[PDB]
């Protein structure tokens, strides 16, 4: 069984969305975007307690209370054979069914607003075909999703109490229940019990069921009598993880007849850190959260995410969810750890620039310090990707509705066992990006005299000419915000503040000193760089993905 | 605070908040042995065969294997009527009331016998039955187990047991005003106090009051004020059945409280 | 004008603690040990609606309840005609003070339990001295120390509002009165641009001149500066370890970096420090493959990249958590000289014991060729300075220091050597990976199986790793 589809039409801030799914999903957004709405619709759908009571007027959209609330789950049943679950929907929705071979099924809610009495009724039908579902039947308070169905809403607000004053009655129902496998321990359990009744003759107790029994009976002499008992047992985070332990508990012994639905909103509210990495492992990689939807804040719960559903709700004109089907590959997969660590506190950006390595943070971190430093404010994110993993990124930011920009470098690699030919490696990673093809390797011709320094401008100037042969597929980078430089970072800050860097440096050739050490002199050079730099590497024209990072329309 | 204990009792007492918010007084003592250690030893002893084997048939050892004392906190108090077995939660607000009244009487009898116990309690005959606020108004006024309260009530059965009790009438004249009488009953009253008081306590609740002589006053009374004024015990009227002797009890009584005392006699 | 030092003689989980202090203060720890008590210790001392409901026996040190409970807060009034707050507290406390002692204050809590009444009083001492404390004079249930402090207590956008309206009664209506705010968790139901947004306005606006904050987020650490950090320990019996937080005035440029990646690291129990990227592509596949849960118990990998690892060493030596320095031993050309090379790991590894910069050595080089022998003219001068100096570095194995002899490369060769030449397919596979550092790491770690990563662990050059796991053999 899995799931695939919802839909939300007229639901308070939802106008209409359309939102596909998978077993295992995880939602995200701003501030007051509908997350919390977006989970009360799986609520009202599936759970009786919040379906007992109707709507209300504000449950509405814009408070009209003329326009319908419908809201249809798509569930896709094709693995009959293998899963358990399906049988289990099966044996309840028999009739209704239109084919032998029907795959997909509705289960669908409709609402219409009575002004005389006020009062919003909630009308449920199912079916395998759209055009022509049927109302669930029922008896009395119980309808037949309710057999089938049992949702989990986990909420960090409420205390281990709530759930242990029904756990009073589920000892009971574990005692009774499991075809008596409790039934060797049954009575012993009754001399736990008896525990709790010879707690009954200490004196302090004994004393006081005497003395209330006698204060009472100077009224009227009535025929009563006063009794204690307590029933106790014993097992702002390890409450938390015990109430965890205590609903999976729960699930593994009573609702084994029935599909499990959890809705764990907002499980970073007071746990640490590797707790948060924790519950990523046990949600992400253990088998018993079949299902769930999931509302965070927190980036260390996606340290572990694999074959899951990212929705990201958004709001250019309308509240509009974006949705991605995130699944790591086989060949990523000995890199996956720091794939999800980059890319998990990149996903809650607006605008993420993808630069290759550190020493691009350090120069570009003080360049936005300088100029605009409240860009991590309003949505601005710089991700180190190491200049070899750019379709996944793209692809995860670009499906869920994100602003990827990407700032590069020409590069040249040597292969292995041959002598004098390269590989393009920085056309071939930004015309991987747009869907085309690899290039084939060139040659170069150098002698075994030339070695050492003159080399190095042999390799730009060949990297000149294949940046002057490639110029419109440059174009179509730049139509595409990919900022793909002619020889390196270094060549475009000569290009920019290159007196500064003569000044600085001292010497006649500043570009090669810093590359002599990459992550050591670019710390002496931006220490040194004064306000009038840092708006000289910005207003640049080879720098206009800083310009398209801060969002503005300066350039 | 070291000579004053002020028990303070509501119309909207619950069992279950109190008893907890008390439950640090008793409950909670050292008290040397008891001479049942051993018993408390038995305690001990079959905790120590239940948290090594608590696995059934090790389906929940095995679910705890893959992820690798002071217990009166919640004692409930309940009532159990004789010849049931059962314990209900649910129970009405007539014994509910009494068993906090108990309660505090427990507590003001054992804990604060060092102090001063005022009782200032709000409107006692709210969800009891007559004959329970007549029990309650005996064991106020002739009992020693409330020595000092101050007591506000609506009902004229609380006032059926009444004797050396100071009454305070709050009306309104210009201003709210408050006009209070010492109450006895006298030595030549004493063989016929119990008919007074029932006569007398609903009588107090009035505002104008005729002291009529006998039933036959009443018939022909409550026939003229049936045909012409009939909202008149709305408005504040009374007649008073006195049994022709006792004119001066009941005139002091109600002068002192600032109700109009009106008497229609005879001639005899 | 300062908060300098609190004692908590005694409390709920507190036996013996002893916190140095400052205005502006953070504290943070594990789940379940403290943290909310100290919160609660300063409710109980300047909040009077907690404190007019006295102790109760839980609040005493595993419910013992024959010992006293005293809380004693210090307050450094050194700066006088420059701040309104020290006159505001002068004009209230009268003469309790004495002018041989201008500088100090000491704001005392005691409390015994009655155990007839079952009640804990609160008394409260003021005085200049930690003897002789007299009694906060006080009138009805209106008390002496209510007229100078006022505290604000943030629990949780609505909460955005929540906090404007507090912060705009706090400067409309508490000009002559010293405000406290204790926030406790706001990072709750909060988006993180807008938690670095309360970082920014936390640290740097000079409206939250007196904070507490609790927190469990690194996101509100982005902006942190003239802080102190208080860390309370994972250990049954509470320890708290404190460090005043400056950044200088020559990490200026470095400032933003050097935040995001220390913050995510206070929340760790062992941290080790690394330069680049490639080592975390290397360690955090070797880390996959031997030991999966490291950052579930306190490990943590930290990316430097040459700021001269003075700032995070005592950071985390300040709090009481565990560092370990993996590194490589580099020569750097000088500025404008030629043939001349700075020691530059031993200098920046000799600098956390406390030592002299090294002298610079040189080296006569011909015009020759200088494609490959001057890499191995460099190794071996590499290999004779590390030869040398052999006693230093016995001294930096008596700490958690690693200095490799050469480099990452040539230990990850002596770890493993057929493997390297059986994937990049080269006569020497470490110059090969010495092209492109990024690009040949993950060629290698893609091509790497099993038990070559436990070759990399279990060997002698890279303790580093059994020392962030945390395995004891003896
Ligand atoms: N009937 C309605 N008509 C229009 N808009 C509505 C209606 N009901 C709610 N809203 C909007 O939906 C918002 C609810 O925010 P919600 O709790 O769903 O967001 P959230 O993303 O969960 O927020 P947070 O991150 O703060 O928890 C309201 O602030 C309002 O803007
Ligand atoms: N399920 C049950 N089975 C048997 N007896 C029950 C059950 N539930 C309640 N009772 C009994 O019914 C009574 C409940 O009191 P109830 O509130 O109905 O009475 P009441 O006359 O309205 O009281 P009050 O005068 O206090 O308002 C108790 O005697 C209780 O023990
Ligand atoms: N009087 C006491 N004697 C001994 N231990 C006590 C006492 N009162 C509290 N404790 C202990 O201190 C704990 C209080 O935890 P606390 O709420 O301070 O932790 P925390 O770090 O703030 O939690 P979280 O990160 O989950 O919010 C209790 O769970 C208990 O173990
Ligand atoms: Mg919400
Ligand atoms: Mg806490």
């Amino acid at each position: 069984m899995k799931f695939s589809n919802i839909t939300i039409k007229n639901f308070r801030n939802f106008e209409k969305v359309n939102i596909n799914l998978d077993n295992k999903n995880v939602i995200f957004g701003m501030n007051d975007i509908g997350k919390t709405n977006f989970l009360y619709a799986l609520r009202f759908l599936l759970d009786k307690e919040i379906r007992k009571f109707g709507f209300n007027k504000s449950d509405y959209h814009k408070h009209d209370t003329s326009k319908k609330i419908e809201i249809i789950l798509t569930l896709d049943l094709s693995n009959y054979e293998k899963d358990e679950d399906t049988k289990k929907l099966i044996s309840v929705v028999k009739g209704a069914r239109t084919s032998a071979n029907a795959d997909v099924f509705y289960i669908a809610l409709e609402s219409k607003y009575d002004d005389k009495e006020l009062y919003g009724n909630i009308i449920l039908k199912w079916g395998s075909e759209l055009d022509n579902l049927i109302d669930i039947p029922g008896r009395g308070n119980i309808n037949a999703l309710d057999n089938v169905f049992k949702v989990i809403y986990i909420n960090p607000l409420v205390d281990l109490d709530k759930l242990f004053a029904q756990n009073k009655k589920y000892i009971f129902e574990e005692s009774q229940g499991n075809e008596s496998d409790e039934g060797i321990l049954n009575n012993i359990k009754s001399l736990t019990d008896q525990v709790n009744q010879q707690i009954g003759e200490m004196t302090i107790i004994k004393g006081f069921q005497q003395e209330i029994t006698s204060e009472y009976r100077s009224l009227k002499k009535e025929e009563v009598s006063i009794e204690l008992k307590s029933e106790m047992a014993i097992k702002d985070g390890r409450r938390k993880m015990l109430s965890y332990s205590i609903y999976n508990y729960l699930a593994k012994k009573k609702y084994e007849d029935k599909i499990v639905i959890y809705l764990i909103e907002e499980p970073e509210i007071s746990l640490h850190r590797s707790m948060q990495i924790a519950l990523s492992k046990q949600l992400f990689e253990q088998s018993t959260y079949k299902y769930f939807f999931l509302s965070t804040h927190s980036p260390e719960l996606l340290y572990e995410m694999d074959n899951t559903r990212l929705i990201r709700v958004h709001s250019t004109e309308k509240v509009v969810c974006s949705s991605h089907m995130y699944n790591v590959e086989e060949a990523y997969g000995s890199v996956k750890k720091k794939l999800n660590k980059a890319l998990s506190s990149a996903l809650f950006a607006e605008r993420v620039l993808l630069i290759e390595g550190p020493s691009e943070k350090i120069l570009f971190e003080k360049v936005l310090d300088e100029v605009e430093p409240e860009y991590e404010l309003n949505g601005g994110f710089l991700l180190e990707v190491g200049g070899t993993y750019f379709n996944h990124y793209v692809c995860t930011l670009n499906d869920l509705g994100i602003t990827h920009i990407i700032k590069t470098d020409n590069d040249l690699k040597s292969k292995k066992g041959k002598k004098g030919v390269y590989e393009l490696l920085g056309l071939n990673r930004c015309l991987n990006l747009l869907g085309r093809e690899n290039l084939d390797e060139i040659t170069i011709d150098i002698p075994e005299d030339i070695k050492g320094k003159k080399k190095k401008e042999r390799l730009n100037e060949r990297k000149k000419e294949i940046f002057k042969q490639y110029k419109n597929e440059v174009g179509e980078f730049l139509g595409e915000r990919i900022y793909l430089s002619e020889i390196d970072l270094e060549n475009d800050l000569y290009s920019a503040i290159g007196e500064s860097m003569k000044r600085i440096f001292e010497n006649e050739d500043p570009v090669h000193y810093l590359q002599k050490s990459k992550l050591f002199n670019m710390v002496e050079l931006v220490n040194n760089l004064s306000t009038k730099d840092c708006f000289d590497v910005f207003e640049h024209e080879k720098f206009a993905c800083l310009k398209e990072l801060v969002g503005s329309d300066r350039g | 605070d070291n000579v004053f204990k002020v028990i303070y009792i509501n119309p909207l007492v619950d069992l279950d908040k109190l008893f907890a918010q008390n439950k640090k007084y008793i409950f909670e003592e050292s008290q040397g042995n008891e001479s049942d250690e051993g018993i408390l030893n038995n305690i001990k002893s079959l905790t120590d065969q239940v948290n090594q084997q608590i696995g059934e048939m090790t389906i929940i050892k095995g679910f705890q294997q893959e992820i690798t004392k002071g217990f009166f906190s919640d004692i409930i108090p309940y009532i159990k009527k004789d010849g049931d077995s059962n314990y209900y939660p649910t129970s009405g607000d007539g014994r509910r009331k009494m068993l906090s009244y108990s309660i505090y009487n427990y507590l003001a009898k054992k804990k604060y016998e060092d102090k001063i116990v005022i009782y200032l309690i709000e409107e006692p005959e709210i969800s009891l039955h007559r004959s329970m606020q007549i029990a309650l108004s005996k064991q106020l006024f002739e009992q020693s187990t409330y020595k000092y309260f101050f007591l506000s009530t609506h009902s004229p059965e609380l006032l059926y047991e009444m004797d050396n009790t100071r009454l305070i009438r709050v009306h309104s004249t210009e201003k709210v005003v408050c006009s209070s009488h010492m109450y006895n009953v006298e030595e030549a009253y004493g063989s016929v106090k119990k008919k007074l008081n029932k006569a007398l306590s609903s009588a107090l609740f009035a505002e104008r009051v005729l002291l009529i002589e006998g039933p036959s006053e009443k018939i022909l009374f409550e026939k003229v004020l049936d045909e012409v004024e009939p909202e008149y015990e709305l408005n504040g009227g009374f007649l008073l059945e006195v049994g022709g002797t006792y004119f001066n009890h009941y005139v002091c009584t109600l002068n002192d409280l600032g109700i109009t005392h009106i008497i229609k006699t005879d001639n005899d």
